[PDB]
């Protein structure tokens, strides 16, 4: 999977 | 008495091309001699020769594209000392020291390592067979990255040895490790990390270069390989002047990628994080991705031996793998994955930075 | 302090 942005990694995470 | 030695692991081999070492002391006037001898001589029995390189700085030695037919002959040549075949190479704080990373393109223009990384001119790829920068961006991204890096205020200087494919030539890094010590001549800095993220088979060549290169100052950081094999039967890993990195996972367990994972034996000098590493992604320039292997383990000790160098510059090679060991978590990982009697030889060391 | 395991294994300060 490819954030687009770091905050996107966050949520996921 | 000269030797010839050729990649143990046959599809590997590139055949046709020659790494002729000369001893030690050897000058460039004599080598250059020694490959217009080798030409004549090729000539005189009808043979097509290409001198592709002479090195000088680490190797006395020259590359020379040729038939196998006249290595009986170039054996006998004066100076000489061993000739090897070329073979493939394959991908797998920190402010006053300078990190060269010897791997695929990268994308310097990311908001991760923009300003971080100066892309140099060197590239030497064999021919192929974002995605293409994918693997360099990721472990400049680990190395230094705003976010997610390591050694953040570390700066970077990258090499291209890898093509679009990850696949490069044991000759291609030869030319690239010459490449930074004449930099090193030309210009001098300070302390120096140099980050290996590919592998082949145990070559002799790479593994003299790898040593003379330890002994003139410089830190060499290395995968140990993603082939759940002996790291000494792969090169540089087997160097012995070298840190050589194994993967770990978040459960302090070895990487397991695939059928394969992470290499082990008594070449290994430490551990460091291997799977999930997330990292700059080269599909755009504020991407993100994960991604695993004992590249992104050696990238994670890059990053330590930064921080640690930039803070005690003085230090030895000898004393740096000390403090790397010393601060590193011990008797962490699951002996029980490695081969039984490959365990008392593994060392059970995961890399920390000191607290 | 969302810091990645690997950084937060290695001991990086968040
Ligand atoms: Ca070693």
């Amino acid at each position: 999977t490819v954030f687009t942005s770091w905050e996107e990694y966050l949520d996921w995470v | 008495t000269a030797t010839f030695h050729r990649c143990a692991k046959d599809p590997w081999r590139l055949p046709g091309t020659y790494v002729v070492v000369l001893k030690e002391e050897t000058h460039l006037s004599q080598s250059e001699r020694t490959a217009r001898r080798l030409q004549a001589q090729a000539a005189r029995r009808g043979y097509l020769t290409k001198i592709l390189h002479v090195f000088h700085g680490l190797l006395p030695g020259f590359l020379v594209k040729m038939s196998g037919d006249l290595l009986e002959l170039a054996l006998k040549l004066p100076h000489v000392d061993y000739i090897e075949e070329d073979s493939s190479v394959f991908a797998q704080g920190g402010s006053l020291v300078e990190v060269y990373l010897l791997d695929t393109s990268i994308q310097s223009d990311h908001r991760e390592i923009e300003g971080r990384v100066m892309v140099t001119d060197f590239e030497n790829v064999p021919e192929e067979d974002s995605k293409c920068d994918s693997h360099g961006t990721h472990l400049a991204g680990v190395v230094s990255g705003r976010d997610a890096g390591v050694a953040k205020g570390a700066s970077m200087r990258s090499l291209r040895v890898l093509n679009c494919q990850g696949k490069g030539t044991v000759s291609g890094t030869l030319i690239g490790l010459e490449f930074i010590r004449k930099s090193q001549l030309v210009q001098p800095v300070g302390p120096l990390v140099v980050l290996l993220p590919l592998a082949g088979g145990y070559s002799r060549v790479l593994n003299a270069a790898c040593q003379r290169l330890a002994r003139a100052g410089v830190v060499l950081v290395t995968a140990a390989g993603n082939f759940r094999d002996d790291a000494c039967l792969y090169s540089p890993a087997s160097a012995p002047e070298v840190i050589t990195v194994g993967a770990t996972n978040a459960q302090d367990q070895p990487v397991t990628l695939g059928t394969l994972g992470t290499n082990f034996g008594r070449c290994v000098d430490l551990f460091a994080p291997g799977e999930d590493i997330i990292g700059a992604s080269s599909d755009c320039s504020t991407c993100f991705v994960s991604q695993s292997g004992t590249s992104q383990a050696a990238a994670h000790v890059a990053g330590i031996a930064a921080m640690m160098l930039s803070a005690e510059p003085e230090l030895t090679l000898a004393e740096l793998r000390q403090r790397l060991i010393h601060f590193s978590a011990k008797d962490v990982i699951n002996e029980a994955w490695f081969p039984e009697d490959q365990r008392v030889l593994t060392p059970n060391l995961v890399a920390a930075l000191p607290p | 302090c969302r810091l990645p395991w690997n950084l937060q294994r290695i001991g990086l300060p968040c």
